[PDB]
RNA sequence: AUGAUGUCAUACUUAUCCUGUCCCUUUU
């Protein structure tokens, strides 16, 4: 039951660190309570499937334009 | 209060059926040894010929007597009357009880002490 | 000692029913003292009796003779002397002299009789009534001295004596410092100290129901 | 059926008033009309328009079919005689249909499409009737899962103050007067009237009486629940609306025909009056019984007058003279029932009245005797019933005579077959023969052999109130006419056959030699009783505690009297302690349980033996109901016979029970962890220290329990085996847990972190305790801020030293990564504070509460609520002057919010230390009409 | 006689039963009467201030007492 | 107002302002009730009465309108009642 | 109805505690008393703040 | 309290009835909410102990067994000083309980 | 129940990435909400890479009109031939091809 | 065009600094610290 | 680039709580 249920959040931690492992997140940023954090977005994520899906909304990747545009002035 | 007394009776019995009591403690052991039911609450155009009628459905009344009130047709409600046995008012105090007859309902219920002329409430 | 808190002022009756807390201002308690079956002193649960913008000067008990006791003080309204800026509610604003009574019966005390007086009062002289004596209350004043007893009793006035040829200045008034209180089986008297150590011998002359007048004379120095 | 007339009430002042003289009138008419000479009565096309709602036509099709309807009367008689038959041909084959049209719409019963019809329909997106259309989240709230129940009502309460009263009640009452209502859609209406009744005021004056009408029903209603609630929804209606809404509203419902709506209309009287106060009211109340009109009225005035006697109860107590003043012109009233009620309002406020006011009653008096005397019926019980709540507060002299002359009629009135009668008469005897002026031998001739001879019968034992007095008044007898009179005569009657009967007997028993005490007793009918009490508690039909306590009461009363009688009893209770297997096997063992003291002190040593190494084998029993109660006898003997004389020497016993934790349901948990707590507490040394350690690591899951009391043995066991080992290890098998599971007992670890670090010093253990805040796991660390929290509640003094370790720890807590952490670190700091108070240590909290002082500002309960609790710690701790050099300036700032909060704190601050505050209020300029110097401080001698 | 004003209850919240309190949208006039007030409460009280109080002054105890007592309504007049 | 001037019930009678109120609640309501009468005794019962309690007392029990006009007309005959030594209205020295 | 910031600070002996937001109080005498005492604490600067001072 | 925060209190005045607590509700503080540093007792107003309101608990409003009393936190903050904390109102506990 | 969330969508994405695909228990032992069955049949339905979700032309309109003719029911055998593969896409375009050729 | 954001953070609203050589400000917390400035201490510095 | 309202999941707190009943409505 509960030691069921924290091997399972263990195994979905472990399963998310994967994935941004695989997919190479530079935004994801861990908490000191067991939480995640969004650097870019500059929000907070409650679980583990909160900062996999700040993908859709407010996508702070194209705002990073302008500081691509003041770092390099050409394309 | 006046017609809470047939309540009161319903309520008793469906707690004794209620509370897994037997045959000997089934509300009899206090009114035995006594074939004289008070009836009281009946209609008052009732005549004693009707309600012995009605109430032979139990077996033979032996000694009837209603309430005799207002000298013109003896009519106060109350009614009297004992059965051949006490299964036969066992059997009217457990059926006939709270039963309605003619409009208004009446009351069921065993005295089990005397024959007092003045003993029912109106 | 804050001015909602009791201490400041106790009264307790002359006959040992109960007793009287109150503060300065806005708060009074009155507990009920029995005796127990084992001659134990016990006390029951107190009554409130508080009176919102009211400031009490001075309590005393009423010496009733084993009827309701009464709790008399004097009181101060200064709800309309807030709310008046121009200054005209707080001036003409006197002292008024109220007796709450506690009923036994109720379990509960009320203001019964209230009254309001001529002149500012600094402290109160609890009269002996009942068998010895009619009941009623001196009023200390300045300059002024008037015992005026709740009912039907009308109401006394005596100024202060003064020294002859005082030294002091005129306009400085005369009050009274501490008041003793002598009773016996066949009379009663009263020593009272003015603003000048003058100890004078208060003697009130009664008739069968009322009071007649009080005679006053200084005893010492 | 005499409830069923709520299904004929329509919903909803001179026109009030006008129209019920009409309704009145038209009853003469119809009713005389029959002289002369139902719901059928043919109507009228206004009375038809009348009934159907808003947007209908009344159209009819050709001139043909009309007169159809019309000779269809004559066909129907006719054209059913004629021919006539239906039939289907074979033939091979569009289907509409509707449910609710909404993303999700929690599913509609067949009727209440009536209601919500107007949800089907799609059409969509084009004013009030938008409104109407939205607030279907009735709907939600009816019909639903629970989640959508909760977030609708939420969504509705808010919306109060936009929707209006009006549309609400107009689509609500109609659902709570529905004649399918269940009982929780009922209840949840009565929520929803509350919750938007907490907010609209002086909105809801129009609708008043349209709301009493659905809602005195509620009053009278066998739930009892539903009652205290339609009190508590009437009290807010009346003290939401005004009082003269509420009279205004409620006159013609006085003299209404029904009875119904008179009686439930005077309960709901009494409600609005225990509202806005008897004195409020009085002059209207004192107005009605005083009516000339007719009798009704007075009748329901005075049954306001008892209501108002049972709902405010202790509380009548000033205004009972006004009260006896109204009521007192009823008694000779020429009309019965106004004599009769009036009477019994005088018993009712007589019993609320306590030992006092007997004078008040007093002009009634005279009148009462009287009529004692000349009553046939009713009111003569009516009479004894005022009277007898009388007595006991007059005088022990005049209440002499007075009682001697009521004692008569009582003798002779025991016969009466009215249950009503024997019910008042009853509690007479109680009041009457209960009081110190009254003789033994006069009761013990006149009184016990008609009483027990009429009154002990099986038609009273099976009703409820009168088995309940009748115990009383019995009890009361023994009280003075002593024990082994009634007792004597009722020990017979342990044997007879019924159940409820023996049941009666013996709780009289119980309580009888509860208050006497067993000393009165003489030897045979001792012999009889214990005989009589063992016979019935061999044969029970149903699980209960009245044969139970009851035998233990009679057994502890009895003293060592009983001896002789043990080992009847406790042969019985080994062989019952086979017998029934479910039934009976826990019912045996509680008596045991209860028995264990007896069978000590007696020096019976074989059958400690028995009943230990007996009950031991039991431990592997299957049913938890049997085995708790097995366990409770093994704890109950525990406390008799001591750790080292154990028969099961624990070394056997408590290992054996270390596996049973397992059970989980709190019958078998509950009473064994209480056990595992007598012996982890007490001995302690007979089991190693593997076995304990074992026990914790079982302990830890024990937490999931539904139950408080399970946690809390739980919780001291954990303290009493951290006390036999030693804190690091138990305190480091806290910490395992990062408080995951929310459910059940969380924080609950935290309290044995706690008590551990009480039972040996804390002084040792919070090194470990604050490193493992270190964890970059949130709510662990805030698992620990409430360690620190608990933990100085509980050391009090001794935080003199650890406030300075836990200082810089709450600085970083204080300072906030989310809520919880100021609120649990402020919760230290209020605990801290209230303990460390008048050692010296004030700076330090200083400047903790410098981080705390921010986080004033918030709306969230919790933390606010915290907050406060923080500063009021820390004003009794620092002091006030700091305090309101905090708090000063926030008083007057032009923001309302600062102004809310400061004057908040300021009042927090004002209350207590009101005393103290004087010095420190700063100095104020004085301005043109006033003086804001105080000009005492500045005299210098 | 129309007054449109019965300040009777709401919903059985605030309803200030206590004096010297105070409230967000208290004036600065109300809030010194009361401290004035309060302070005179504290004199009248204390013992030892009241002591402190009347040696410093030439006149007596009682005097002062019943000065202090009739000055409390309207002791720095209301604002 | 009209309800700002003191007056005391106990320097006037009783008997003589029960045609007055009865009529005013005759011309108000429309027909004769006993709870009108029963109030209207009730807020004359007690030695020092309540103008702005009877006021509203009339307000919640008729419109407002009428019951303004009928505070008005009880305050000043009640006036007339005791200003005069007798303690009687001005209607009752006629008849 | 309201002075301006120049009039209250030209009024005040202490006018270098005067706020923008003190012209929109009820009293800014008492304010400007309150503000300029010996051993008196500001508010803090989430009175303005949209963040709640943990954001 | 902690339990309930809509529950509210009854503060009137203080008589000499001795407060009880419940079986269930045993050991817990009324206005704390504690289970450690009892220091005063309980006492319970006249109205809300008379007839069958006495003998009943403050807190749980059950069947009292054991007297009630003041957390220490409580009797040094100066809580326990005020009124008799009666539970009078009862609101969002125990209602939708009897419906499961 | 199966809401079938946003945040249960990314994470049953991620098991179908880590784990695999023919491990249905392996997967529904880190979702907390739906059962192997459930998550295969999510996976399957709306979380499959393959899954054309947009794109409705004129070209699979014919196909479908002219292939539920043919079969009326069953058309969860004409799911992979029209090229939809969904199992709910088709019935909901044949309801908007009933409904807008009805008028 | 993002009207709520420029609405949530106080743009477009009118306000002016005459000490800080009469410039104007987008916002109130604008106008508070354009009047504590360089430029505004630079003209103050240089009226006297 | 905050903030705004908004339908909708997700975590967290309250040491929240699981045997409650008509022992009182007895209304013609």
């Amino acid at each position: 039951s509960s030691e069921s249920n924290r091997d399972r959040r263990e195994r979905l931690r472990q399963l998310a660190l994967e994935t941004i492992d695989i997919n190479k997140d530079p935004y994801f940023m861990k908490n000191h309570l067991g939480s995640y954090e969004c650097k870019l977005c500059l929000t907070l994520h409650n679980n583990e499937g909160s900062y996999l899906a700040h993908t859709q909304g407010k996508k702070h990747q194209t705002n990073l334009a302008r500081r691509a545009a003041k770092e390099a002035k050409e394309a | 209060n006046p017609l809470t007394k047939v309540k009161l009776i319903n309520e008793l019995n469906e707690r004794e059926v209620q509370l897994g009591v037997a045959d000997k403690v089934s509300w009899h052991s206090e009114y035995k040894d006594s074939a004289w039911i008070f009836l009281g609450g009946l209609p008052y155009e009732l005549t004693e010929g009707d309600i012995i009628c009605v109430f032979s459905q139990y077996g033979e009344i032996v000694n009837i007597n209603l309430v005799r009130d207002k000298k013109t047709g003896k009519s106060k409600g109350f009614c009297f009357l004992c059965y051949e046995d006490q299964r036969s008012t066992i059997l009217a105090v457990d059926n006939f009880n709270g039963i309605k007859i003619k409009g208004r309902t009446i009351r069921v219920d065993h005295v089990s002490n005397y024959r007092a002329p003045k003993d029912s409430e109106e | 000692c804050r001015r909602i808190v009791p201490g400041q002022f106790l009264a307790v009756d002359p006959k040992g029913r109960a007793v009287m807390i109150s503060a300065i201002e806005k708060q009074k308690l009155v507990y009920i003292l029995n005796r127990d079956a084992a001659a134990r002193l016990t006390i029951s649960s107190p009554l409130e009796a508080h009176k919102a913008n009211t400031l009490v000067y001075h309590v005393v008990g009423v010496d009733v003779g084993f009827e309701n006791p009464m709790f008399a003080c004097l009181e101060m309204d200064y709800e309309e002397a807030d709310n008046d800026p121009t200054g005209e509610a707080a001036a003409n604003t006197q002292q008024t002299l109220t007796f709450y009574e506690l009923d036994l019966g109720l379990n509960h005390v009320v203001r019964k009789y209230s009254e309001p007086l001529e002149e500012h009062g600094n402290f109160l002289i609890t009269v002996p009534g009942g068998s010895d004596g009619p009941s009623g209350v001196l009023i200390c004043s300045e300059n002024y001295i008037t015992y005026k007893n709740f009912g039907d009793q009308p109401d006394i006035r005596c100024p202060i004596p003064r020294r002859r040829n005082d030294l002091d200045d005129p306009e400085r008034g005369m009050i009274f410092v501490c008041s003793a209180t002598h009773k016996t089986k066949s009379m009663f008297f009263f020593l009272a100290q003015t603003e000048q150590g003058d100890i004078f011998k208060i003697t009130l002359e009664t008739d069968e129901d009322m009071v007649t007048e009080i005679r006053l004379k200084y005893f010492d120095t | 059926e005499y409830k069923k007339h709520r299904r004929t009430m329509i919903i909803s002042a001179e026109t009030p008033r006008t129209d019920r003289g009409g309704d009145s009138i038209g009853e003469t008419p119809t009713p005389g009309a029959s002289k002369r000479k139902e719901r059928n009565r043919p109507l009228s096309d206004e009375e038809l328009d009348a009934m159907f709602p808003e947007g209908y036509k009344v159209l009819p099709p050709p001139a043909g079919y009309v007169p159809i309807r019309t000779p269809a009367r004559k066909l129907t008689a006719t054209p059913t005689p004629l021919g006539g038959m239906t039939g289907f041909h074979m033939q091979t084959e569009m289907k509409s249909v509707n449910d609710q049209p909404s993303g999700n719409l929690p599913f509609l019963k067949p009727d209440d499409i009536q209601y919500f019809d107007k949800l089907l329909v799609d059409v969509d997106e084009s004013e009030e009737q938008k409104e109407r259309k939205i607030m279907k989240l009735l709907l939600k709230i009816k019909n639903g899962t629970p989640p959508m129940r909760k977030a609708a009502l939420r969504q509705i309460t808010d919306k109060a103050r936009e929707f209006g009263a009006g549309p609400l009640f107009n689509q609500i009452l109609p659902l709570l007067m529905s004649p399918t209502l269940e009982d929780q859609e009922r209840h949840l209406l009565v929520k929803v009237i509350d919750r938007i009744l907490y907010k609209l005021d002086d909105l809801v004056r129009p609708y008043v009486h349209k709301i009493l009408v659905v809602i005195e029903p509620l009053l009278i209603d066998e739930d009892y629940y539903a009652r205290v609630e339609g009190r508590e929804i009437i009290s807010n209606l009346a003290k939401a609306a005004g009082l003269a809404t509420m009279i205004s509203t409620m006159r013609p419902d006085i003299d209404n025909m029904d009875e119904y709506v008179r009686n439930t209309t005077a309960r709901a009287f009494a409600v609005v009056a225990s509202a806005l106060g008897i004195p409020s009211l009085l002059p209207f109340l004192k107005a009605v019984c005083k009516s000339k009109k007719s009798w009704q009225a007075r009748h329901t005035g005075i049954k306001i007058v008892q209501q108002i006697a049972i709902l405010m109860g202790c509380a009548i107590l000033p205004h009972l003279r006004s009260l006896v003043e109204i009521i007192e012109h009823g008694l000779v009233d020429e009309q019965q029932k106004v004599r009769t009620i009036s009477a019994l309002a005088i018993a009712a406020l007589a019993e609320a009245a306590t030992p006092y006011g007997i004078e008040s009653f007093d002009s009634v008096l005279k009148p009462l005797w009287k009529g004692i005397r000349q009553h046939r019926g009713k009111g003569l019980a009516a009479f004894l019933k005022a009277i007898g709540y009388l007595i006991p507060l007059m005088d022990a002299e005049y209440a002499n005579y007075y009682t001697r002359e009521v004692m008569l009629i009582l003798i002779r009135e025991f016969q009466s077959p009215d249950e009503e009668m024997k019910k008042i008469v009853l509690k007479v005897v109680k009041q009457c023969c209960g009081t110190d002026g009254v003789e033994a031998n006069y009761i013990k001739t006149e009184i016990l052999p008609p009483f027990f001879k009429h009154f002990w019968q099986h038609r009273m034992a099976l009703d409820r109130r009168n088995y309940r007095q009748l115990v009383d008044t019995t009890v009361e007898l023994a009280n003075k006419v002593g024990a082994a009179e009634i007792i004597s005569r009722i020990v017979d009657d342990l044997k007879d056959e019924a159940e409820q009967y023996r049941k009666m007997v013996m709780e009289t028993i119980e309580k009888i030699m509860g208050n006497l005490g067993a000393a009165d007793i003489d030897h045979k009918l001792e012999e009889q009783l214990i005989d009589g009490i063992l016979y019935a508690f061999q044969e029970q039909t149903t699980e209960d505690s009245v044969m139970l306590n009851g035998f233990g009461t009679v057994v502890n009363a009895l003293g060592k009297r009983v001896k002789p009688y043990l080992p009847q009893i406790c042969g019985t209770v080994l062989w019952r302690l086979n017998n029934k297997s479910a039934k009976v096997r826990q019912q045996a063992a509680d008596l045991i349980s209860r028995t264990a003291v007896v069978m000590k002190t007696c020096q019976e040593e074989k059958l400690m033996g028995h009943l230990g190494v007996v009950l031991y084998e039991y431990l592997g029993e299957e049913y938890p109901e049997v085995l708790g109660s097995i366990l409770g006898a093994l704890k109950a003997i525990v406390n008799v016979i001591g750790m080292h004389k154990m028969t099961p020497p624990i070394k056997d016993l408590l290992p054996r029970l270390t596996p049973i934790l397992k059970n989980r349901h709190e019958k078998v948990q509950e009473n064994c962890i209480d056990l595992v707590g007598r012996i982890a507490d007490r001995g302690a040394e007979y089991v190693s220290a593997r076995e304990w350690m074992r026990i914790c690591f079982e302990l830890l899951e024990l937490l999931k329990a539904h139950k408080k009391a399970i946690r809390r043995a739980t919780v001291n066991t954990f303290g009493y085996i951290a006390k036999a080992i030693g804190p690091h290890d138990v305190l480091a098998t806290l910490l395992n847990n990062l408080k995951v599971q929310e459910r059940q007992n969380r924080v609950c670890t935290t309290v044995a972190i706690a008590i551990v670090a009480e039972t040996c010093s804390p002084f040792t253990v919070l090194p470990a305790l604050m490193n493992e805040y270190r964890v970059p796991e949130l709510n662990v660390q805030n698992g620990v801020l409430k360690s620190l929290s608990f933990l100085f509640e509980y050391i009090g003094e001794m935080g003199k030293d650890y406030i300075y370790a836990v200082t810089p720890l709450l600085e970083d807590a204080l300072m906030d990564r989310d809520l919880v952490h100021r609120q649990t670190a402020s919760a230290v700091v209020q605990h801290m504070s209230l303990g460390v108070y008048g050692f010296g240590c004030e700076d330090s909290l200083n400047h903790l509460l410098n981080y705390v002082w921010p986080n004033v500002f918030e709306t969230s309960p919790h933390v606010i609520q915290a907050v406060m609790g923080a500063l009021e710690g820390l004003r009794v701790a620092i002091g006030p002057c700091r305090m309101l050099q905090y708090c000063l300036q926030g008083l007057f700032h032009p923001a309302r919010k600062v102004r809310d909060v400061y004057w908040k704190i300021y009042n927090s601050i004002y209350i207590g230390s009101q005393d103290a505050l004087i010095a420190h209020y700063p100095r104020i300029y004085n301005d043109d009409k006033n003086t804001y110097i105080r000009y005492e401080l500045d005299y210098i001698l | 006689m129309t007054d449109r004003y019965t300040i009777h209850s709401q919903l059985e919240h605030l309803q200030s039963k206590y004096i010297g309190t105070g409230h967000a949208d208290t004036t600065k006039w109300e809030w010194l009467v009361n401290q004035h007030r309060d302070s005179y409460c504290s004199y009248m009280g204390h013992f030892d201030l009241l002591n402190y109080f009347a040696i410093a002054e030439n006149e007596s105890k009682a005097r002062v007492r019943f000065n202090l007592m009739e000055k409390m309504l309207q002791p720095c007049g209301p604002p | 107002e009209c309800l700002e001037k003191k007056v005391d019930m106990s320097k006037v009678n009783l008997e003589v302002i029960k045609p007055w109120i009865t009529k005013r609640v005759t011309e108000i309501l429309g027909f004769e009730d006993d709870v009108v009468i029963e109030f209207i005794f009730n807020q004359l019962e007690v030695k020092n009465p309540d103008s702005k309690m009877m006021q509203i007392n009339l307000t919640g029990f008729l419109n407002g309108k009428n019951a303004r006009e009928f505070m008005g007309e009880l305050w000043p005959l009640l006036l007339s009642a005791q200003e005069n030594i007798a303690g009687i209205p001005s209607a009752f020295l006629e008849l | 109805n309201r002075f301006t910031v120049a009039e209250l600070k030209q009024l005040v002996a202490r006018p270098d505690v005067v706020e923008m937001h003190d012209v929109t109080a009820q009293d800014p005498k008492l304010l400007v008393h309150l503000k300029a005492t010996r051993n008196s604490v500001p508010v803090p600067r989430h009175w303005c703040f949209k963040r709640k001072y943990l954001q | 309290a902690k339990h309930h925060p809509d529950l509210i209190f009854c503060r009137k005045q203080a008589g000499v009835a001795i407060g009880r607590l419940c079986e269930k509700c045993d050991g817990k503080c009324v206005i704390c909410d504690s289970y450690v540093r009892p220091c005063t007792l309980v006492r319970i107003c006249d109205e809300c102990n008379y007839g069958s309101y006495q003998g009943r608990c403050v807190i749980c409003g059950g069947p009292g067994v054991s007297d009630a009393y003041y957390c220490k936190e409580c009797t040094i903050q100066e809580k326990d000083r005020d009124g008799c904390p009666k539970i009078v109102n009862l609101g969002s506990s125990k209602t939708d309980l009897f419906y499961e | 129940g199966g809401v079938w969330r946003n945040t249960e969508d990314e994470i049953l994405k991620a098991a179908v990435m880590k784990y695999g695909k023919n491990q249905w228990s392996r997967i529904a032992s880190l979702l907390h909400r739906k059962s192997a069955k459930q998550c295969k049949a999510r996976w399957y339905e709306w979380l499959d890479p393959s899954i054309k979700k947009t794109e409705w032309s004129r070209e699979e309109e014919e196909k479908l009109l002219h292939l539920a003719k043919l079969m009326p029911t069953q058309w969860r055998t004409i799911a992979p031939i029209i090229g939809r593969t969904a199992a709910q896409c088709l019935e909901h375009y044949e309801f908007l091809l009933d409904k807008a050729a009805q008028r | 065009i993002p009207y709520w954001l420029y609405k949530l953070h106080g743009l477009n609203i009118n306000y002016n600094c005459e000490i800080c050589g009469n410039y104007t400000y987008r916002g109130p917390k604008a106008f508070q610290r354009h009047f504590a400035e360089w430029r505004h201490a630079h003209g103050m510095r240089c009226l006297g």
